[PDB]
């Protein structure tokens, strides 16, 4: 959640896990200023709803 | 740091505004015209 601290203003993030599954996508939702996301190697196996 | 989507080729007309004063973002600047960007960072 601390990236919700900076979703006010952050464009661009590159969150690059090295196999883990990004389980949860909750945070994500908050990052209306984003512009560019990169979810490499999240092991997501299905189109993210949090894009 | 504002809600801007595309920055339409007037920006190129500005002559005294050059690259180095134009504060804006990276998609931001992307969304100018390959000449109007050309100008604006070099003199083409």
């Amino acid at each position: 959640q601390a990236v919700v601290d900076v979703s006010s203003h952050l464009q661009k993030m590159c969150i690059h896990n090295d196999g883990t599954k990004l389980v949860m996508l909750n945070n994500l939702k908050k990052m209306t200023n984003l512009t560019e996301l990169e979810l490499v190697h999240c092991d997501l196996e299905r189109i993210p709803h949090a894009v | 740091g504002n809600h801007f989507e595309i920055l339409p080729p007037e920006l190129g007309d500005c002559r005294a505004l050059k690259r180095a004063r134009l504060v804006v973002e990276d998609a931001l600047f992307e969304t100018l015209p390959s000449d109007v960007r050309e100008q604006m960072k070099a003199d083409a």
